[PDB]
């Protein structure tokens, strides 16, 4: 109820987490970790908001109760049990409340789902198409000051603004030692959700973050360089079938997860809206983050490792439609064949691969039939 | 970025006109320019903002020697486009020839709509396809354009004529097929035996079968225009739209599907044995689809998207045999908080039937019929001036008689090269 | 407070040109052997300036007084003291002597020498302009290239300093007060208002250019001012460019006066050059606004 | 250091009554003189004081000929503009002429109410261009303030010869005009006719009259953009803290003004800043480019908010730009005045050299052009007939607004540093 652990030079089983973290060695073996961790957790409920104050007056009435058991000649286990249940429930009725109602946990996640999951389509297609070229290139020291100014310039050119939302907003590039591959999006927080996004979960909607962006820069340059054709030889069929031979495995990584975030998210939610326990909302969210990290393909580990190798063969017909509308049968036609075989091969790999028969795997596994070439080239 | 939105000519305008007034039921603009109160999407993409609230789509009115169309600047939605533009015969050459003298300051005007514009990509044309001065002139402007906006594409809304062979009808649909497959981008084209056929499936509006289909065509506009108003995860821009709709120069002319006819939940898996149907193509030998791209978009829920789309692969009961390897392509898009679309699944096919090619083949048994007849020919006095000896009109037969081979052609393995 | 924003941070303009017409005349009519600098007569323009403020001599507006330290017995041309010895200090009661503070004062002065020499260069604007209106360019009917030259020279110069005067009137005067107006009320703790103020002040010091930090910026606005100082001070002492043609008449150094300010426009060229790099290194939010304003429309104009 | 103005001729009478009777507002004054509580000012700047507070301004009246001049003898309003001081023609000349006859009657008028401040700084005409009496009138005062004064920096409101196409001989009377101004004035405040009628679609449906109408404009301009010289703070307290940015120099001294947002007697700044460029309004109607502008800022404005706007009209780019040098916004940026009314809380108007002036005045010696080479509509009363006979008060007057529409066009470019 005070926070203290007053327990000097010794252990009370309880060895910011560190001094606040249970030790079960010198844990009795009547007391099961599974009260443990309840107990642990309404420790560090009080920790935080035991300071800033300079969360209820019932203490008395606990002290009360807990000298009530103190006083049985007999162990009452399940008595014991409950009232620190009870206890471990009377706090989370209200950190449960302090996330939502003086929190807006919907409302950051709503800012996560905008920004780590590209939720805002219009502003990041016009934060890619003003900032793709020095991005393109290798990044040095102030590009990522001129694509911050960028993403801000991206976020207010589409007229839409919002509630002002950029203050907490920086673009961080791994400079130095591709400006696209070591990008990323860092992101602040205030102290009543603090404990709940540890960076320990947001380096993860990085990585989907990059994942995403990664995907989605390409599968637009593509179809941007469809258009240097288009104003308008035999060999403008070749460049235009292979680009639909690299529209489809790009479309494929990605049409998919259209669906399967909002579909994922659309479960978490609920599980928010569900009930008034903080730790229904911590393990909410732990199974929402764990579910799409299968779903970033990273499990499904053989085209996980061919995910930015057939990016850069995209990146290689990308690149080398750049320059003539004209006739290019003098290497452009055939080392494009290349790239119309390998990509229809490799997504036979992936086919067989599509047969954890997860939904989503077995959606992908929808998009190549009648059409049989990509899973028999 | 960001489209121009240009119109001209009789149908042109009206399909323009007959747009702006279905968004005004489906999207967020009153006929003022003035943002309504039914207003989650972005209107910049296609209209201006001009700063006290009216949203102006960046478009134009040039109508030269109208018969109807004269009425369109005082109809409501006309309106909508504020700025002022209303400039300057019906036939096709009387649109191109004079555009030698016509097009140095309608130019003006499309740059005026580029001021319009924070950074270009394209221009929307809707353009008359056969019906009026913009075949001719907005098949002009495609030029005129392309002289000094080569990177940026034209979009072609259009109608096409089939309707049992005024009467003059095909003569001015040919010329736009042979510029258009010379220089343009894409045309979204839209027929008169299918979509006739079609509405009579939901409503009585046969009596004026040509001005009845804008209504239909309209839709169709606003449904390849959706995820381009709405922030959709994919193809939130033409290019992305068009992509693997247009995989080759030549069979750049587009065909679209609703079969949410009863357009006023169901589950979405509910469409996916109807949505096969070839009976719903509305540009309606023998066909395939080139490759499988389509649409969910308004009530759209989770689990029944997810499989919804697996239940359409599970009947597949559509000819989807060629060599464009798509089986399907769909995601998923937000929606207006507000007005509905169609059945408000919304679901539309737009994977690309060769049947679009014998419509092409019945606007040649239409040209062929006239062309034979030569009846109704009436030499407009500005409709001699673009042939020296009605020699492009059989260049146009010439070709779209290779484009209706070639959709066929890619009916079969052996359109890996011309011949 | 607000009197002493209205004083001291000049935001009665009325006095605070009332001081700079006293001040800067009697500075403009040279006496360059430091010979202004006498206790009388410098009382007594402050003790003008004082009636002449128009918002009266209040008990708000009591306690005024002027300060210098190493006096000095020279002035350098166009008589600018850029060694900034001349300065106006409150005189502070005991109750006010808690949050009212030295090394407050100290700064507060500071910044008022550094806008008082920025009000010389207002003086200097006027001085280069009544130059125009000193011989009127009596021959009504001939006109100069010289005239419509150096007189669209000093146009670029005066929209130099006066943006500058309104970037630093931003800087300070609502840009670090607005914030302080809110902080003020705020809070409930003697220590807390001391420190307030504290904040309020050092904040004025780093976005107003003065802080040490932004210094080698600061060395380019001397560069600037010292060029104008002594380039103008040799038109205000001559007259109108050569005879012949659209001509005006009687100074042979015209050269000298356009390569001069070939000079100034280097130095903003320089300067442009030089702001970038703190913006882009550092984070201070100012120097953008800065950049952001002073060569508004391109790299440089 | 005060003002003096003068209102002359029948629409400066007209418009320096109106400009007046909306400093009837903007400082609390009796018709008749004495102080009202209404309206951080200290009036020292543009008022005498007679010690009972009666407010008497620095100004000059005329009666004259009982043409519409004799409009102020029609008011309740005889001792509010007027130190008791009021001094007892369709074409230039007669105008001019009737200056020359009365010019050292009212210099005494204008030197003994001169005497009535502590020091001046400039005059300001309610001055016709174009006008019967009052150009001609003012156009010669003008020449006379040249010779007896030019060392105060007089300015001029200048309502200009477009009243969307009043005196037939209006070109004529212009180019006399012009050919004085090119060669005597500091500064010109145009106003476009044209485009204060246009000014007025974005708040009303009145645009006709292009006179009783256009006075309430001229006043609120006026009054807005001499509001912080009464109602002072830190900085641009005399007229020459602006005039100095509105006019680079004399040899391009015709102002492009603009009363840009209807309002600008709040929204944030980032959404007044694009109401203050609208195209459709500004009091101005092949290359056409900004050289300095300024935005006279007395506004509930927080400065957090300007630096995000100034940044947002950086990406509009509705300013055009790269001239010789000084093309940059002067936003001087001050709280709103206090009598300026609290219905929309910013305003400072956005005022500027632009070479779209330069077309006005390609325009007024086109409108010139209209009469002389057909001579249409001449009068040939000797009054009009005895001076304006070898056109060289039109020719050379053309000649020097043309070399400055060259210089105007040249300083809308950077190559304007060089000798050439």
């Amino acid at each position: 109820l005070h926070g203290l652990l007053l327990d000097q030079h010794e252990e009370f089983f309880i060895k910011s987490l560190k001094q606040f973290s249970l030790r079960v060695e010198i844990l009795p073996s009547y007391i099961p970790v599974r009260v443990a961790e309840k107990i642990l957790f309404v420790g560090e409920s009080v920790q935080m908001f035991e300071n800033q104050n300079v969360l209820k007056n019932q203490e008395d009435t606990f002290a009360a109760e807990l000298h009530r058991l103190k006083q049985q000649p007999l162990f009452s286990l399940v008595d014991f049990e409950q009232v620190v249940d009870r206890i471990r429930s009377t706090v989370a009725e209200h950190l449960w409340k302090l996330m939502v109602e003086e929190s807006d946990l919907l409302g950051q996640l709503k800012i996560i789902k905008d920004f780590y999951l590209l939720g805002r389509g219009e502003l990041f297609q016009a934060f890619i198409d003003t900032a793709q070229h020095m991005l393109k290139t290798p990044p040095t020291a102030v590009t990522e000051h001129d694509v911050n100014v960028a993403f801000q310039q991206s976020a207010h050119k589409v007229l839409l603004d919002d509630d002002n939302l950029l203050p907490l907003l920086h673009l961080t590039i791994e400079y130095h030692g591709s400006g696209w591959a070591a990008l990323g999006l860092s992101y602040k927080v205030q102290w009543p959700l603090h404990i709940l996004f540890t960076p320990a979960v947001l380096e993860k909607y990085n990585v989907v973050f990059k994942y995403l962006l990664s995907v989605r820069r390409v599968q637009a340059e593509l179809q941007h360089c469809w258009a240097l054709q288009m104003q308008r030889q035999t060999d403008a069929i070749k460049w235009r079938l292979r680009n639909h031979m690299a529209f489809l495995v790009d479309n494929l990584q990605y049409y998919l997860q259209v669906d399967v975030l909002e579909s994922q998210f659309s479960q978490l939610l609920h599980q928010i809206n569900s009930t008034r326990d903080f730790e229904s909302i911590r393990l909410a969210h732990d199974h929402f983050l764990s579910n799409l990290l299968a779903q970033s393909f990273i499990l499904l580990k053989p085209v996980f490792h061919c995910l930015n190798e057939i990016l850069d063969l995209c990146h290689s017909f990308c690149s080398l439609v750049s320059q003539n509308l004209g006739p290019l049968d003098e290497r452009g036609a055939a080392q494009l064949s290349i790239l119309v075989k390998g990509f229809s091969r490799q997504s036979s790999l992936l086919f067989k691969i599509l047969s954890h028969q997860i939904n989503s795997d077995l959606a992908q596994l929808l998009l190549r039939l009648d059409y049989n070439k990509y899973y028999t080239q | 970025r960001e489209i121009i939105t240009l119109q001209l000519g009789q149908c042109g305008n009206q399909i323009g006109f007959e747009f702006w007034k279905q968004l005004c039921a489906e999207h967020g603009i009153s006929p003022e320019g003035i943002v309504e109160e039914f207003a989650t999407d972005r209107k910049d993409v296609f209209f201006y903002q001009a700063d006290d609230e009216h949203y102006i789509p960046r478009a134009v009115l040039l109508d030269l020697e109208p018969r109807v169309i004269h009425s369109i600047l005082n109809s409501p939605y006309a309106k909508l486009y504020n700025p002022e533009n209303i400039y300057l015969g019906n036939n096709w050459a009387s649109g191109f020839s004079q555009g030698e003298k016509i097009h140095e300051d309608i130019f003006d005007i499309i740059d005026r709509e580029a001021d319009g514009s924070d950074s270009l990509e394209g221009f929307v044309l809707c353009h008359s396809i056969a019906g009026g001065t913009g075949s001719g002139l907005g098949s002009y402007l495609l030029e005129r354009l392309n002289d000094r906006y080569p990177k940026k594409l034209v979009q072609t809304y259009s109608v096409f004529p089939n309707q049992d062979e005024v009467v003059v009808q095909p003569y001015n649909s040919l010329l736009t097929l042979k510029r258009l497959t010379q220089n343009a981008d894409c045309v979204v084209v839209l027929d008169n035996t299918a979509l006739n056929r079609i509405a009579t499936d939901r409503l009585h509006i046969q009596n004026p079968s040509f001005s009845q289909i804008n209504q239909l065509v309209s839709t169709i506009m606003s449904a390849s225009t959706t995820t381009l108003r709405y922030p959709g995860y994919m193809n939130n821009d033409l290019i992305g739209l068009i992509a693997s709709l247009i995989p080759t120069p030549r069979l750049h002319f587009l065909m679209t599907g609703y079969t949410p006819l009863t357009t006023d939940k169901t589950t979405v898996l509910d469409v996916m044995r109807r949505l096969l149907q070839p009976k719903n193509v509305m540009v309606s030998t023998n066909h395939c689809y080139i490759a499988i791209l389509n649409i969910i978009q308004g009530e759209v829920d989770p689990t029944q998207v997810h499989k919804s789309l697996q239940r359409i692969r599970e009947r597949k009961l559509a000819n989807f045999i060629p060599w464009g390897p798509a089986s399907i392509q769909v995601a998923l898009s937000r929606k207006s908080p507000y007005l509905p679309s169609a059945h408000r699944v919304s679901g539309l096919m737009m994977a690309n039937h060769t049947s679009i090619s014998s419509l092409f083949e019945r606007t040649c048994r239409q040209y062929d019929k006239l062309r034979k007849r030569e009846a109704f020919l009436e030499q407009f006095r500005k409709e001699d001036m673009f042939k020296d000896n009605f020699d492009e009109m059989d260049t146009s037969r010439e070709i779209v008689q290779q484009l209706i081979d070639e959709y066929h052609a890619a009916t079969r393995p052996d359109y890996i090269s011309w011949g | 407070y607000e009197a002493l924003r209205h004083f001291l941070l000049m935001e009665d303009g009325e006095f605070a040109q009332s001081l700079s017409d006293l001040l800067f005349e009697k500075l403009g009519a040279g006496q360059t052997p430091g010979e202004l600098l006498n206790p009388l007569v410098l009382n007594s323009v402050l003790s003008k300036a004082l009636q002449c403020s128009l918002h009266g001599d209040t008990p708000h507006a009591s306690n005024l007084s002027l300060a210098l330290k190493y006096l000095p017995e020279v002035f350098a041309p166009n008589a600018p003291d850029v060694l900034s010895c001349l300065e106006l200090r409150y005189k502070v009661d005991w109750p006010l002597n808690i949050v009212i503070t030295e090394g407050c004062v100290s700064k507060y002065s500071g910044v008022f020498s550094f806008l008082l020499q920025l009000k010389l260069m207002m003086w200097a604007l006027k001085d280069v302009c009544f130059h125009l209106k000193r011989t009127a360019l009596l021959s009504h009917m001939a006109g100069s290239v010289q005239f419509r030259q150096l007189q669209l020279f000093k146009h670029e110069m005066q929209h130099f300093v006066k943006v500058i005067q309104g970037y630093i009137a931003n800087q300070i005067l609502h840009v670090t007060w607005c914030e302080f107006r809110a902080r003020l009320a705020t809070v409930g703790d003697l220590e807390e208002i001391q420190r307030a103020h504290a904040e309020y002040l050092h904040k004025a010091v780093f976005r107003g250019l003065l802080t040490e930090k932004a210094a080698p910026v600061m060395n380019v606005i001397h560069s600037i001012f010292s060029l104008v100082l002594k380039f103008r001070s040799q038109l205000i002492s001559q007259a109108w460019g050569p005879p012949g043609g659209p001509r005006g008449a009687e100074h042979p150094n015209f050269a000298l006066m356009q390569q001069s300010y070939n000079t100034f426009k280097y130095y903003s060229h320089f300067l442009f050059k030089v702001v970038t790099k703190l913006v882009n290194r550092g984070y201070q939010p100012h120097l953008e606004d800065f950049l952001l304003r002073i060569n508004f429309n391109n790299y440089y104009q």
